[PDB]
């Protein structure tokens, strides 16, 4: 029997003025509620959408969540694809719907604020949203108006995508004007495998048509020491390869024809790679292809940066393509969800002792921006190595002579985290030749406090921090360090003659004085 | 006949969701800690609610009060042999163990202080012998007793040891009521007010008999008790202090008749028919005889004096003008107006935080 | 005390893997984590691993970071998503002592709630404000998870208003923006809830507290009475 809410939803999109249904629920096999209706539009009728479309209301239940979801009818549906918006693929099943559920979640700006509100609990209420959601995402859809001015522009959906393989790459602003005038150029490039990583690779080097260097990619340490094999070829397009209205290519003849509307032909440069692989010997055959475009940040911007899509790699014939998801990991790109500011990330810091407060001082610094470390203490080494396994743009130096004093010298801030006195002497006694800033931190008796010492003069001053520091479990160890690495920021951001004493209490309190 | 108001007004008058998911967790945390305990693992039968929490018939403190829980622990002990002291002092070391500081004796019953309600436990025995007993055993040990939800919740609740919880994906068999053969003349034991004699208590059947009046009423019998409790609570100074509690349930229950259509035509003829019944025994200065649903032989208005069913009486008269001339007005807010007059002013006129990790 | 029961820590992504870290480094042998997404190279500027383990089931390889640290670590992953459909799964969940709760998602609470643990346990809820700046600490020792007083105690807690200027966008060609939070916070928030965690274990009860991290260095806290 159909249960009560079922009739209440369905006596609900009865009631609605812009919306009509005759057919009854139906439950599946795979235990989903199906409902068949139709939706009308206030708006004047597009080409791509007609004015009554079919849609398929379906509900299920996985683990202990409801899905609500509305998918076009495999019959009198929509059939092209738009923004926020899986894609609209039709299939040879028994299901009556396609697989192009529109993402009413995401809220464009055309969805007015307080239309939007928030979603409710109740099952009813939801489908309730969910259906004037639609709505408005159909009307707006029709119009033409679902991506506007100031919105961040999301890249197309590609249909078989797989979840596991990515390709990385890193373009910066400074590389557009390098590839601004190789538009409708093609050449070869090299790739190199992750070690360690599950199905990852990145870019090393770009070549071209007769194999001679052009650019080079400059990566960590540990990327660095790697095999380059010469897999792939790069085309450059002037615009995004994207059918009307935001539908990526399925197809090679669709491909194809995007090729066409761009003003190239896939033939042509197919025939020109073949012709130049019989050429070159060394060279045995291109497993990728890579397509390079300007892509904006957002709606109304101008390009400023080369983004590459990637493909498994004829033009003519309709069998679908595999694409492969590719990743920008540029400096700018990777630490989007909170960095340190730029004043002392662009400082070259040295930290003498690699034990426990150091190392952990060091893996925090890496993870917020400071990128130029050098480690003084093997102990170093195996810190260098896994401050360099972290980050692509990771650069750490491990550790008399003139030279190499002048090396030390090269640096701008000096930390220590030894806790020895002698070192503090060999501080003051070296010769630095150029002002400095210096910070010594040290844990008490039972790591129940810290001490803290700053200062920014030509030789370090041992006198003053020996008489102010005259007036363990891992979890304080990390307490402390986090604490030091603040305060190595603020003191960065405002150097000065400065020093403070932090105490932890029972309660799990922290006082400073 | 302003039924959305009355519907406000109930679920005003509610315990919150706190208290109610505070009493779950706790009995059922009380239930497995005693059965884990060693010395009392045989004593122990089994542990149920009861009380008007269970029947649906409670009302919300005023204040920051914590509201009252009534449990009963079963237990196979024999009563002709222990007194009532040292049955309930076998339970002294499981709660100086698992409740330091926060538990209290008191007359028959434990009283337990939680974080928003009070547990009110009883220590029972039960008085048979023989295959009678294994067989009430095994019906205290069913789903049908150790269920933690409200009679409201659960609508096709029937006391048989073959029910079980009926959850639909969104909305089988209806199994009926077990014979009376098995458990009406079957009561339990508990200790009296000053813990020397045994007297007897039989609540499953008080449970059933509520569960079939609402059934019969439409669902409208529990929340006409709670908002009679109500109306006693906010006209507290003109009326006396008895009766309360389950009595006053006893005579709601009484006074009702099978057939509710609403909640204003139900406290009408509630209040018409509770004026017409006792009205000799109103002048003749006396209270009524009422025989209680587990135990026959048992009346329930027994502590009650004549001078408190007289002054209930009066107040009673005067309740049911109101209601009489608040049902027949047509205009909506005057009629909503005459009913907060006697409900008081809970009877209306016609936020997530962000967390990352 | 607590360095002989078994901990099962769900939501292994910033703050979890950080806390696992902790216990297994002070004595905890016996965990249990539950994750069900992928590690990506983003992630990293706020993890406990490396680009070593990029692409793998942030479960399995937080596991295998924390069986190379001690030899007498016994760790165990479980890849599906809470609540597990097999009931062999669920019989496998029953048998850990101290739940903890590392995910900052509504659902998870809920599905907490609505599990059938079938005996008494200890619940601990962890999470983190907006831009770090607070932390919110919940346990309990019951049958069944409260979540009413919890998302109760949530609420009245002060706590900065969420305000989308400060959220960027997740990266160029990308829709969704991230919550901000650097490094150094999660470490400190990840110490002070070990702390939090010892202190549930040894005493355990209906315990709320609030952290507040303040501009000079200092950490400040509100207990609630209960
Ligand atoms: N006079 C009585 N006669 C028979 N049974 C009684 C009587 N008083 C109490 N009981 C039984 O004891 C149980 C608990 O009694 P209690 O005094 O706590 O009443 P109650 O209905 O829970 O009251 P309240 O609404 O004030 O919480 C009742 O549910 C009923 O089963
Ligand atoms: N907490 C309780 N649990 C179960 N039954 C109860 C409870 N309190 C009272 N009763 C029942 O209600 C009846 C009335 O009890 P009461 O008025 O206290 O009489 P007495 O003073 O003789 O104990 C008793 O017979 C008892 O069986
Ligand atoms: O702070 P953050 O977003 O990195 O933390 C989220 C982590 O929690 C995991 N998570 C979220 N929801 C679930 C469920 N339902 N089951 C298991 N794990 C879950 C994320 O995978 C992430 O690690
Ligand atoms: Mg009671
Ligand atoms: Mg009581």
């Amino acid at each position: 029997q159909v249960p009560a809410e079922l009739q209440a939803a369905l006596t609900l999109i009865n009631n609605d003025p812009r919306m009509r249904t005759n057919n009854a629920w139906a439950l599946s096999a795979d235990k989903r509620w199906s409902l068949k209706f139709t939706a009308e539009l206030s708006v004047p009728c597009s080409s791509f959408m007609p004015d009554n479309s079919v849609w398929h209301l379906v509900l299920w239940q996985e683990e202990t969540l409801i899905r609500i979801e509305v998918y076009p009818d495999k019959s009198e549906g929509i059939s092209a694809t738009f923004q926020h918006q899986n894609y609209n693929f039709s299939d040879a099943s028994t299901r009556e719907w396609t697989s192009g559920n529109p993402a009413l979640e995401n809220t464009p700006t055309v969805f007015g604020r307080n239309l939007w509100g928030l979603e409710p609990e109740a099952l009813l209420d939801r489908i309730s949203w969910r259906l004037s959601r639609l709505l408005l995402w159909i009307d707006a859809a029709a119009q033409e108006k679902l991506a506007t001015t100031g919105d961040a522009v999301e890249l197309p959906a590609f249909p078989d995508q797989s979840p596991f393989t990515v390709i990385g790459f890193s373009e910066q602003i400074d590389d557009l004007p390098f590839w601004a005038s190789k538009t409708g150029e093609w050449g070869f490039a090299s790739s190199t495998g992750l070690p360690g990583a599950h199905g990852t690779l990145f870019l090393r080097e770009f070549l071209d048509n007769k194999g001679k260097l052009i650019r080079t990619t400059k990566w960590s340490p540990f990327m660095r020491k790697g095999a380059r094999t010469t897999n792939a070829v790069w085309s450059v397009l002037p615009t995004l390869p994207v059918l009307a209205p935001w539908q990526a290519p399925r197809t090679w003849q669709e491909l194809s024809h995007c090729f066409a509307q761009c003003g190239l032909s896939l033939p042509d440069l197919f025939s020109d790679i073949g012709r130049s692989v019989r050429a070159l010997r060394k060279q045995r055959a291109p497993g990728l292809l890579l397509l390079g475009f300007p892509l904006e940040n957002k709606i109304g911007d101008e390009p400023a940066r080369i983004h590459w899509l990637a493909l498994r790699l004829q033009p003519l014939s309709q069998e679908p393509i595999r694409w492969v998801r590719t990743q920008n990991w540029a400096a700018d790109q990777l630490r989007t969800r909170g960095e340190a500011a730029n004043d002392i990330r662009s400082k070259k810091v040295l930290i003498i002792g690699a034990g426990s407060l150091g190392s952990m001082i060091a893996e925090n610094l890496m993870r917020i921006g400071v990128v130029s470390q050098g480690i003084l203490d093997n102990k170093a080494a195996a810190l260098v190595e896994h401050l360099n396994r972290i980050l692509p743009d990771a650069s750490a130096r491990s550790f008399e002579s003139e030279v190499a004093k002048n090396s030390l010298r090269q640096y701008d801030v000096i930390i220590d985290c030894t806790g020895d006195d002698g070192v503090l002497k060999s501080l003051a006694a070296f010769d630095w030749k150029s002002e400095k800033i210096f910070i010594s931190l040290a844990m008490t008796w039972r790591a129940e406090g810290l001490f803290a010492f700053a200062a920014s003069e030509t030789s370090f001053p041992v006198t003053d921090a020996s008489s102010r520091f005259n007036a363990a479990r891992a979890d304080d160890v990390q307490l402390w360090a986090a604490v030091g690495t603040k305060f190595i920021c603020r003191v960065v951001s405002a150097p000065g003659r400065i020093y403070e004493y932090f105490k932890q209490m029972p309660d799990g309190t922290v006082e400073k004085e | 006949e302003l039924q959305p108001q009355f519907n406000e007004f109930l679920a005003n008058i509610r315990p919150t969701d706190t208290q109610k998911e505070d009493w779950k967790s706790g009995a059922r945390t009380l239930r497995e800690r005693l059965k884990n305990f060693e010395p009392l693992k045989e004593i122990v039968v089994s542990t149920f609610l009861q009380g008007s929490i269970r029947r649906s018939t409670a009302i919300r403190p005023l204040g920051d009060k914590r509201p009252d829980v009534d449990i009963v622990v079963v237990t196979n002990l024999d009563h002709t042999r222990m007194s009532p002291t040292d049955a309930m002092d076998l339970f002294i070391p499981f709660l100086e163990k698992y409740y330091p500081g926060k538990w209290e004796t008191q007359g028959r019953s434990f009283g337990i202080t939680l974080s928003y309600v009070e547990l009110d436990l009883v220590i029972t025995a039960i008085p048979e012998s023989g295959a009678e007993k294994s067989h009430l055993e095994q019906l205290y040990k069913s789903e049908s007793v150790l269920t933690v939800n409200s009679l409201e919740e659960q609508t096709d609740w029937r006391l048989n040891k073959s029910w079980t919880p009926n959850t639909g994906w969104l909305s089988s068999a209806q199994v009926e009521d077990a014979p009376a053969s098995e458990w009406k003349a079957h009561p339990l034991v508990l200790p009296d007010r000053e813990k020397n004699e045994w007297g007897r208590t039989h609540p499953l059947a008080q449970i059933r008999w509520t569960a079939e009046k609402n059934r019969l009423c439409n669902g409208h019998y529990i929340n006409l008790v709670r908002a009679v409790k109500w109306w006693r609570q906010q006209n507290s100074e003109d009326l006396p202090k008895y009766p309360k509690g389950y009595p006053l349930e006893h005579l709601i229950g009484n006074a009702l008749d099978n057939g509710t259509t609403s909640m204003a035509q139900g406290l009408v003829q509630l209040m018409d028919t509770f004026l017409s019944r006792w009205a000799a025994i109103y002048n003749q200065k006396s209270k009524p005889w009422l025989s209680d649903h587990g135990v026959a032989e048992h009346d329930v208005m027994a502590r009650l004096t004549a001078e408190d069913f007289c002054s209930f009486y009066e107040g009673i008269a005067s309740a049911a003008e109101i209601a009489r001339n608040a049902l027949a007005s047509e205009e909506p807010q005057e009629s909503a107006q005459l009913w907060r007059q006697l409900f008081g002013s809970k009877f209306p006129l016609p936020q997530k935080t962000g967390r990352f990790a």
